[PDB]
């Protein structure tokens, strides 16, 4: 029903309980409160209503001072309908922010306090200060700087001399000025002419905005390198721009025992299990082993068989074949609990032997265990898995161990000082190393590289990864030698650094070298790898790491990176294994991004209403047919709390797009399995793209779809980087939540299934009549090539009329990438007769056109091949994501073969042709 | 021991594996869902703690603010108002108590889901291995990929 009885606690101790409307905003509720309180005792002692602030317990279980009283009670969403009057005074800037953060990131900040963990608290102290300083620095600096922070330039790659017209206007002015400029005019030069026309009917006091978007035209670059202009040129449409004064941007801007002495074999005491749920006839074993990355430091020792029961007791020393001095910094003890007869992995847990301050841990630890999933690998242990405890401490299984007291004083892993102290002291051969490096190594080969490890540094600087693996990390002397080399190792290119971020290289010093080499990344490039970098955080041991700082440095310098950093982290907060890590990064981000918080807040509530809107539609689909369901959607949308929330937000898919006025009539849903929603906005000031759409899908995971699109966008950038525009449609796709995301709609488009009801060729004729049709066919040909190559390389199957889609421009594109890397064997290259028909303009034989198209496909495949190591590296890091079809070396193997990296360039290009040709053959039958 | 006989057994064993996998997958959904619900319950219980703290600070204030005041028929209104306050706390205590009881019941479900998973894992792992042993046996015997495909599923 509409109204709800709310409990009011006045600060005199008096108590009122009356009904108010869920719609009513807080300000309105105060007035009703004050009107009712006047007839209760102690009213004369209350100050005025504006002296006080409502307080509630919100959904995240924390108190919240409700400073914005324009908010509806249904929006505030208190836990129980209970409001306390307290006093305004206090540092309520810190109170407000802290509250909004808890609501925003999903997790309540108190949950971090509750843990009573130094590491957590230390992380929070350092990162929040660091972010806050960055933010305070940003405020002082110039508006130009601020514009660069907030609306970084969106440029076309290569990051041609014709000339066409352009409409420019001023802020708060109906009239506008159409005039000629060239492709190669810089943007300040353009501002000169409109500013001259102003005095008819001061150049650097302004910049240019793209009407109805937060995209801005500035800097030393020519017009045609900007996306909007480039887009306008290709469509033929005139640009539409606004001049905006510095003031207007400023207004936006405002609102002691050395470790190597302990030559004693490593040992732990296994005490008890807890909350174990195993088959009562079987009997329990705990297998345990030390690891450094992938590699066993020693032989894995095991427990005795105790009887299966909920609370099994062992009280067993497990000694290991390694002395305490030999342990490396990132040494990692790993447990697995099994059930055995007289086969079953129950659960596992991992533990860093040293802590975040470099201290060798001592005494009891209670490792709350994770359940084991049965899988292809089925290894003894799971040393790749996270080192954090399971957050379900109440109901999860657990293991009580004890790390013994090893020396009277505490002990740390030696400082960089003494590593260099130890590491200092220590053409026939060159031919063998050449052969081994220049071309999982073997016993024989590993031993050679280690001897010639200095020559590797001198002459094979790119082979650092090869050398790290060949180091014996279970002996401290070796470790000192490698690290010594590492500190004087030359900066490697980005491509090599990405390899080093993989799980195989857990040493803190290696990660530092990696990030050191990624600091040369431009924001445009960093953005291509943001997803991968985020997943790599799941490999980290400690919270405070070079990667977290790096990502925070870039998020704070660039608001677009900050945005996607936010959503990448936010969309996994439901996942227990990363909630804590991610939560802490999100808090730090927010604190240095109060401007963007306001935007991200609005988006999360759009998202929260859409979830509820989809859940209604789903639950109504069962009851009623579609047309009536379509209108019952519209009524729920037209509710003030919904409509306000769904209207006037920056798009999560691209923050420069303003979703302004929702068009309830044009909204709908598809009756597929997950019943996705189609939401249409008509934003003012935009022209041909004065309509924009978003799909809200809930119930499926969208990550594999995004990875695939990210990868296609990357190809498009690699191709565009050598003068080949293949007319792709790299539409936006963003996971925002638990099996929830958004997908950018591509208007003026239909599925081949529908178009086929010269079938394709006529549709294009009716969309490109007369002398247009030539363009549509070329748009089709360029894109067919791109999606033919892309889908062959990524190995995307299950292609059909229902999931290939055509634009009225001619451009073809794929949707709904369910499967890839040849998951339900090698996917052949694929030409449809339908697409060969269109490419040939309807002829049986059009040899001249068809060869251009073969060239396009060959140029495509060649370029990707030049950057094949980039795709392997990016894919290798994505194994962190735990996508079922991207779990192992074989899924990466597919890519090597698909790009034929093991073959020479011309050899590979001959295999492409034979694959190509048999697809041409196979197309008829 | 003949090829058709082993290939028939590879079909059966594959069907038993895919179905056993489907069962575990269904249980693992329940395990995850139950884990999200219980976290939700444990934090709604925190939300009950925090509310009740708010009501007991109110009670503290009602006594301190009233005692110092009440020396100066208003008395009867104040005291009944306090009795009405105290009465509402007992509703909120009762409701908290009901949730605690659900979380206890759902903890027992979580417990049982995880136990049912841990007795399937041996069957599931044994069926993967057997399936694979029959696959390799036939691949060694020279059996063509077409024939292996049609036995699987
Ligand atoms: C009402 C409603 C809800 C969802 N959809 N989806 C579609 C079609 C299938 N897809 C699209 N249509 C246009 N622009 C797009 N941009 C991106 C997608 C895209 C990308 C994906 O990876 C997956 C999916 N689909 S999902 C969200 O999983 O259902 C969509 C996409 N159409 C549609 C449009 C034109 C003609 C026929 C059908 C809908 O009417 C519709």
């Amino acid at each position: 029903n509409q109204s709800v009885v709310v409990d009011f606690l006045l600060p005199t101790g008096v108590y009122l309980n009356f009904p108010v409307s869920r719609n009513a905003n807080l300000s309105t509720i105060k007035q009703l409160l004050w009107h009712r309180a006047q007839y209760e005792p102690l009213f004369h002692m209350l100050s005025g209503p504006e002296a006080y602030v409502f307080t509630c317990i919100n959904q995240t279980a924390e108190q919240q001072e409700l400073e914005d009283e324009q908010r509806r009670l249904c929006d505030v969403q208190p836990f129980l309908p209970v409001l306390r009057l307290v006093a305004r005074e206090g540092d309520r800037v810190k109170k407000l922010i802290n509250s909004q953060i808890s609501l925003l990131i999903g997790k309540g900040l108190h949950e971090f306090d509750s843990l009573c963990d130094p590491e957590v608290n230390d992380f929070r102290a350092k990162m929040c200060q660091f972010c806050e300083e960055a933010a305070a620095r940003r405020q002082q600096l110039g508006w130009e700087a601020w514009l660069q922070y907030s609306f970084p330039l969106q440029l076309e790659p290569s990051a041609p001399n014709r000339a066409l017209l352009v409409n420019v206007k001023f802020e708060g002015s109906e009239e506008s000025f159409t005039f000629q400029v060239s492709t190669k005019d810089v943007p300040l030069a353009l501002m000169a002419c409109a500013l001259r026309k102003k005095a008819t009917v001061q150049p650097e006091d302004y910049t240019l905005q793209v009407n109805g978007r937060h995209e801005y035209l500035y800097g030393s670059y020519p017009l045609c390198q900007f996306q909007y202009i480039c887009s306008c040129l290709h469509s033929g449409l005139t640009p539409h721009l606004t001049m905006v004064h510095s003031s207007s941007i400023l207004a936006m801007r405002d609102e002691s025992v050395s470790l190597w002495s302990l030559e004693q074999p490593f040992r732990i005491e296994l005490i008890q299990g807890s909350k174990v749920n195993a088959d009562e006839r079987m009997k329990l074993v705990v297998q345990a082993g030390l690891f450094h990355g992938n590699e066993m430091l020693c032989k894995t020792v095991s427990s005795s068989e105790v009887s299966v029961c909920s609370e099994p007791v062992w009280k067993q020393r497990l000694e290991f074949d390694i002395n305490i001095c030999d342990l490396p910094r990132m040494a990692r003890l790993c447990f697995a609990l099994y059930a055995v007869i007289e086969d079953c992995p129950i659960a596992w847990a991992n533990l860093m032997l040293f802590d975040y301050k470099d201290q060798l841990k001592t005494g009891e630890r209670c490792l709350y265990m994770w359940p084991s999933v049965p899988d292809e690998k089925g290894e003894l242990l799971n040393p790749t898995g996270t080192v954090r405890s399971n957050p379900n401490t109440d109901s999860a299984a657990a293991l009580l161990i004890c790390l013994p007291e090893v020396a009277p004083h505490p002990v740390y892993y030696p400082a960089l000082e003494k590593i260099l102290e130890l590491g200092r002291h220590s053409e026939e051969e060159q031919l063998q190393l050449r052969e081994i490096l220049e071309r999982e190594l073997y016993e024989h080969e590993k031993d050679l590289v280690w001897k010639l490890r200095h020559e590797v540094q001198e002459h094979f600087p790119e082979a650092l990864a090869r050398l790290l693996l060949v180091t014996k990390w279970n002996k401290h002397e070796d470790v000192a030698q490698m690290l010594y080399l590492l500190c004087s190792w030359p900066e490697l290119p980005v491509l090599s650094a990405l390899e080093l971020l993989d799980f195989s290289f857990p040493d803190c010093h290696v990660g530092s070298f990696a990030i050191k080499s990624l600091r040369k990344l431009t924001d445009d490039e960093l953005f291509q790898y943001l997803l991968q970098l985020v997943q790599v955080l799941k490999y980290e041991s400690y919270l405070d790491c070079e990667l977290t700082k790096f990502l925070l440095d870039r998020a704070l310098a660039n608001r677009k990176i900050g945005h996607f950093l936010f959503w990448h982290l936010r969309s996994e907060m439901h996942v227990p294994s990363v909630a804590l890590r991610f939560g802490l990064i999100l808090e730090a981000y927010c604190r240095g991004s109060t401007h963007h918080m306001k935007v991200l807040m609005k988006q999360g509530e759009a998202l929260s209403k859409l979830k509820a809107l989809n859940d209604f539609v789903k639950l109504s689909s069962q009851k009623t047919p579609k047309p009536q369901t379509k209108e019952l959607m519209h009524l729920c949308m037209r509710q003030e709390a919904y409509l306000e929330a769904l209207s006037h937000l920056q798009s999560p898919l691209d923050p420069s797009t303003l979703l302004a006025e929702v068009c309830v009539e044009q909204c709908t849903f598809m009756d597929s399995k997950m019943k996705p929603l189609w939401i249409m906005y008509s934003n003012e000031e935009a022209g041909s793209g004065g309509s924009v759409g978003i799909i809200f899908k809930n119930g499926d995971d969208l990550r594999q779809d995004m990875l695939t699109l990210q990868m296609i966008q990357l190809m498009d950038v690699l191709w565009k980087q050598e003068g080949l525009d293949l007319r792709m449609t790299p539409y936006g796709c963003l996971p925002t939540g638990d099996r929830t995301g958004l997908i950018e709609v591509v208007l003026r488009s239909d599925t081949i299934a529908n178009i086929q009801l010269d079938a394709l060729l006529n549709w294009l004729k009716s969309k490109n009549p007369g002398e247009a049709l030539d363009r549509a066919i070329e748009e089709f040909t360029l894109s067919c090539a791109g999606y033919c190559v892309a889908t062959y390389v990524l190995g995307i199957g299950d292609r059909h009329s229902d999931n290939i889609m055509i634009r009225e421009s001619g451009q073809l594109f794929h949707i709904d990438f369910g499967h890839f890397l040849g998951n339900f064997e090698r996917v052949p290259f694929i030409l449809t007769y339908d697409f060969v028909h269109v490419i040939q303009q309807g002829k049986t034989n059009n040899s001249e056109k068809f060869e251009r198209f073969r060239g396009y496909c060959e140029r495509a495949y060649t370029i990707l091949r030049r950057h094949g190591l980039l795709f392997l590296h990016l894919f290798a890091l994505m194994r962190a994501a735990g996508l079922p079809e991207l779990s192992c070396s074989k899924d990466i193997q597919y890519l090597k073969d698909s790009l034929a990296l093991g073959k020479t360039e011309e050899e590979a290009l001959k295999h492409f042709r034979v694959k190509f040709n048999e697809a041409l053959r196979e197309s008829w039958k | 021991d003949n090829i058709e006989a082993v290939g028939k057994k590879l079909h059966e064993y594959n069907t038993q594996f895919q179905e056993k996998s489907r069962e575990y997958d269904r249980l693992y959904e329940d395990y995850t869902r139950t884990s999200q619900e219980i976290q939700m319950k444990r934090t709604a219980i925190e939300a009950f703690n925090e509310t009740i703290k708010i009501f007991e600070e109110q009670c503290q204030t009602q006594e301190r603010y009233s005692k110092e005041y009440i020396e100066k028929t208003e008395i009867q209104r104040i005291m009944h108002n306090y009795e009405k306050l105290k009465s509402r706390i007992s509703e909120i205590v009762d409701s908290r108590r009901r949730l605690e009881e659900d979380l206890k019941k759902q903890a027992a479900e979580y417990r049982e889901i995880d136990k049912r998973m841990n007795s399937i894992k041996p069957d599931l792992i044994q069926l993967r291995k057997t399936r694979d042993q029959y696959l390799m046996w036939l691949t060694q015997k020279g059996v063509r990929q077409k024939k292996l495909n049609e036995w699987l599923g």
